DNA sequence: TACCCCCCCTTCGGTGCTTTGCACCGAAGGGGGGG
């Protein structure tokens, strides 16, 4: 059958315009579209449908052929009814202690169950035209689509039928599910790994789940914010350090600066030096020590939502936080490349969602540090993953980024 | 005549329509109701609300239009001509009565009903209305797709009414497919003129003349007035913005700062010499007509940039060098602080969205710039950019940033201690600071806000100090305005701070937190706020 | 006593830290091409 859709008590549809596309990801969509239209997956709609939203054609990870990507965001924003008070499903915490988690593509798997006929009506899409030539090739699913926060709660029970069978033949494998994707955590080997991952891609082939990439949860380690070492400090050092520790007073409670400023008391030439005093010495001594320790009072909320920053530190160099309120963070890290500029950007928000899923299970809405015209222009010729976070653009960071150096 | 009908429904909620009847006198009535009738007999037209008559010698609604489910709208974008491929024969047919062939929907037929002051009901889809062009488009292209399954070669656009059909095909045979195209209308129900009332180039469509080689503005009118009001300026920069599409190098901004400040459209404004200059260079370059060229597919797309001043940048997508085939100009003032990097940045991000909204693929950049500078601009900032793919054109001005700042303090050099406490209720405030050696200076200011004194203190310190400076600042604003490295802001005082920071051979700036004891800052509270 | 569309320009509001001022982006007005 086909389970009823409704979104919330009067709440309006998808009004979304589609901005323009590269001529090679429209042929490609073009081509993709009409495979999927002769074998009844999608089906052409007429002027009367007033609902539209975008679409990409992307590429897969260390594949040839295009894969096509509906933005879906403010679907998702009306239809959240229907998935987080229905179906709100619980979190395996084992999940983040797992030796090592494969990731593995079970959108296909969705491409054979119909979809409510009322619902039908809100997934509506259209492929561009270049120069506006000719009037858009317009199409609706008929099947589910991959992308949409309930259609992984409609393909639920079918998900738990199939796995009932591989849970119970091994349980230390933990088994998580979010959008096309499904995350297996095991405390085995990488040899042996690889054999239970191809045993499990068999195991979904024969029940009608065709599918054709690693993460390290244990080797994940959070960067504490260190101060520098040198034997002569020098009045501007001193003056880059101290106030550093006030900032920092917020996030921590246990820092202290008075006898840090007792080494500057009268206008001094920032080139001169300045010997530490024995209280100085103590202070920045236990400063540093709280700094070791990790962050106090901060806790995991599943009710709010998270806010990841990323910070740009140069030559390949990028910071980023996770938390829920300010200055109370529950995460920090640090990407880095070992290219382009919007390239590593878009690596680096990739990574940080697919952490936050690992971890908490709900991906954050990143804080760019990025032109909105220049991301909406780029941000699609490198996103290789099958899913879209929400993303705002903030203007301005403090001037002292204190978190690397 | 057969054509599958669009299913329309009005918006949930309400009703069709409400109007009143509008009876009127007795002379224009005939005048219409001769012609109605003679339209019903043909058969294209056979419940307490009704819809008022409106005479021409026509009906009109809005309660309908803004009680009807609403629809997504089938040609937002028009087709810039630069992007239409060379097609060595062209030819229009008008067709005529369309929204007459175009049928409607059962349901609808009942809420569509006219009453003169006799009753029909619209059998056909009738015109002005808000979902007639989303439905005669689409049954038009449902007409038109077999047409154009059955033959790739030729190519057709159709705009309302008109529609286009280009080929590569002779003379003789072009002019036999298109007696096809005409006969598969015809079946349809749909008219369209014969060989003798066709249309002939230069077809001017939408405000262009179209050749079968060449693409042009239609002819571009200034006034010619020795004053100039308010909608006389705002007309003239209207057509300056459409004609800089195919003129290179028109500047507008001169002219559009003399809108600022006033409201009323009726005024009278005496020019400037800048504006004065500004008209003479444009009728000059507007004197005499210039062509673009119809894009080819086997070229490669390259867009230089050039800069003009004061913000404003031209650029000249072309193929082959010395043949065009689109021009424009970006001047917009994007933030309150920004230097010629950052224009040239979003110039070049403009320019790739138009370019692939118009012709699918981004071009090969010539930018004024060096590599060095560029790379210098991009690691050293906080946000993230990248310009696609360019190569390095000598032609003056280039673009260059004027002041570095520097990493490390100076050895040798003095150390200002600056600040400023301006009270927020009496409007006064108070600029100071102090140096290492001793200077030290105090300067009252009137009617400033609290930050003006704290940004004009590095003003203060920067004018008595040499060549070399480090600067102690306690508020991040000023710190940050002075760390983006601005050519240009709304304020004159920044403008001031520049070219003071221009001037110094090495400047390096520095944070300290403030109203905690901290160091020398300390010591110039006491001559700043009290 | 209509709309709707794309573009370019100035002007007001609301919200965020860049704080009770300044900055920013989206909304409105006005022109251009119209159908
Ligand atoms: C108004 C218009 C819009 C879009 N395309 C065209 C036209 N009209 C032309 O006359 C035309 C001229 C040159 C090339 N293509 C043209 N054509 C195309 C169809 C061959």
């Amino acid at each position: 059958e086909t389970v009823p859709v409704k979104l919330k008590p009067g709440m309006d549809g998808p009004k979304v315009k589609q901005w323009p596309l590269t001529e090679e990801k429209i042929k490609a969509l073009v081509e993709i579209c009409t495979e999927m239209e002769k074998e009844g997956k999608i089906s052409k709609i007429g002027p009367e449908n007033p609902y539209n939203t975008p679409v990409f054609a992307i590429k897969k990870k260390d594949s040839t052929k295009w894969r096509k990507l509906v933005d879906f965001r403010e679907l998702n924003k009306r239809t959240q009814d229907f998935w987080e008070v229905q179906l709100g499903i619980p979190h395996p915490a084992g999940l983040k202690k797992k030796k090592s988690v494969t990731v593995l593509d079970v959108g296909d798997a969705y491409f054979s169950v119909p979809l409510d006929e009322d619902f039908r009506k809100y997934t509506a899409f259209t492929i561009p035209s270049i120069n506006n030539k000719t009037p858009g090739i317009r199409y609706q699913y008929n099947v589910l689509p991959q992308g949409w926060k309930g259609s992984p709660a409609i393909f639920q029970s079918s998900m738990t039928k199939i796995l009932e069978p591989f849970k119970k033949q091994n349980p230390d494998i933990v088994i998580y599910q979010y959008m096309d994707d499904l995350y297996v955590g095991s405390d085995l080997e990488i040899g042996q790994h690889r054999t239970k991952i191809e045993e499990l891609r068999q195991h979904l082939l024969r029940w009608g789940l065709t599918t054709p990439y690693e993460l390290h949860p244990d080797k994940w380690t959070v960067q504490p914010i260190v101060l520098p070492e040198k034997d002569s400090w020098t009045v501007n050092d001193i003056q880059k350090l101290v106030g550093k520790l006030n900032w920092a007073s917020q996030i921590y409670p246990g820092i202290k600066v008075r006898q840090l400023s007792k080494l500057l008391r009268g206008t001094k030439a920032l080139t001169e030096v300045i010997p530490l005093t024995e209280e100085a010495e103590l202070e920045l001594a236990e400063n540093r020590e709280i700094l070791k320790e990790p962050v106090h009072g901060v806790y995991y909320d599943p009710s709010k939502d998270l806010i990841a920053e990323i910070q740009k530190q140069g030559q390949g160099q990028w910071t980023y936080q996770i938390y829920q309120e300010p200055f109370k963070n529950l995460k920090t890290g640090k990407y880095a490349r070992m290219t382009n500029d919007v390239k590593q950007l878009t690596e680096a928000v990739q990574k940080i969602t697919t952490e936050s899923i690992v971890i908490w299970g709900k991906t954050p809405k990143f804080k760019l540090p990025i032109q909105k015209e220049t991301w909406e222009t780029w941000w699609t010729e490198y996103w290789q993953a099958t899913w879209i976070p929400e993303w705002e653009f903030v203007n301005t960071p403090p001037l002292v980024k204190l978190w690397y150096q | 005549s057969p054509i599958e009908t669009v299913p329309v429904k009005l918006k949930p909620g309400m009703d069709g329509p409400k109007v009143k009847q509008w009876p009127l006198t007795e002379e224009k009535i005939k005048a219409l109701v001769e012609i109605c009738t003679e339209m019903e007999k043909e058969g294209k037209i056979s419940n307490p609300y009704n819809t008022p008559v409106f005479a021409c010698k026509l009906v009109d609604f809005r309660e309908l239009n803004k009680r009807t489910q609403d629809f997504w709208e089938v040609q937002l974008g028009i087709p810039h001509p630069a992007g239409l491929k060379k097609k060595k024969s062209v030819t229009v047919l008008d067709v005529g009565d369309a929204y007459f062939s175009v049928p409607l929907d059962e349901d609808f037929r009942k809420y569509t009903a006219f009453t003169i002051p006799i009753r029909y009901q619209y059998n056909v889809l009738p015109q002005g209305w808000k979902g007639s062009p989303a439905i005669f488009q689409s049954s038009m292209t449902k007409i038109l797709e077999p047409f154009k399954k059955q033959n790739p070669d030729i190519v057709i656009y159709q705009y309302i009414d008109d529609l286009y059909v280009g080929s590569d095909l002779e003379i003789g045979q072009h002019r036999t497919k298109i007696e096809e195209l005409r006969q598969h209308l015809l079946r349809w129900g749909l008219t369209t003129p014969d060989k003798k009332h066709q249309k002939e180039p230069p077809f001017l469509w939408m405000g262009y003349e179209l050749h079968p080689d060449k693409w042009t503005v239609q002819p571009i009118v200034l006034p010619e007035k020795d004053s100039w009001t308010v909608n006389d300026i705002q007309k003239l920069v209207g057509k300056l913005n459409w004609a800089s599409q195919i003129y290179p190098g028109i500047k507008v901004r001169q002219l559009s700062k003399l809108l600022r400040g006033t409201k009323a459209l009726t005024e009278v404004i005496p020019l400037t010499e800048e504006a004065e200059l500004e008209l003479a260079e444009n009728r000059e370059i507007l004197k005499e007509p210039v062509h673009g060229v119809y894009y080819d597919p086997s070229k490669d797309l390259i867009a230089e940039i050039q800069k003009q001043g004061q913000g404003q940048w031209t650029y000249q997508i072309y193929q082959e060098p010395f043949k065009n085939l689109k021009t424009g100009k970006y001047a917009r003032m994007r933030g309150a602080h920004t230097n010629d990097v950052k224009q040239l940045t979003e110039a070049v991000q403009k320019i790739t969205t138009e370019s692939i909204v118009i012709w699918g693929k981004t071009p090969k950049f010539k930018l004024p710039i060096q590599k060095e500078t560029w790379e210098t601009w991009w690691t050293e900032y906080w946000q993230a950019t990248w310009i696609p793919e360019w190569e390095f054109v000598n032609t003056p001005p280039l673009v260059k940033l004027w002041y570095q700042l520097e990493k490390e303090p100076i050895v040798g050099a003095e150390t200002f201690y600056v600040d400023g406490a301006a009270n927020r209720e009496t409007k006064l405030g108070k600029a100071g600071y102090v140096t290492n050696k001793g200077r030290q200076k105090v300067v009252p200011l009137t009617n400033t806000t609290n930050q003006k004194t704290e940004l004009q203190a590095i003003y203060l310190a920067l004018q008595d100090s040499g060549l070399e400076v480090n600067i102690v600042t306690n508020s991040q604003y000023a710190l940050g305005i002075i760390q983006a490295q601005p050519d240009k802001s709304e304020s004159e005082l920044v403008n001031q701070i520049i070219e003071q920071l221009i001037k110094k051979e090495k400047v390096y700036l520095a944070w300290v937190p403030a109203h905690k004891g901290i160091g020398g800052n300390e010591q110039v509270d006491k001559l700043v706020s009290a």
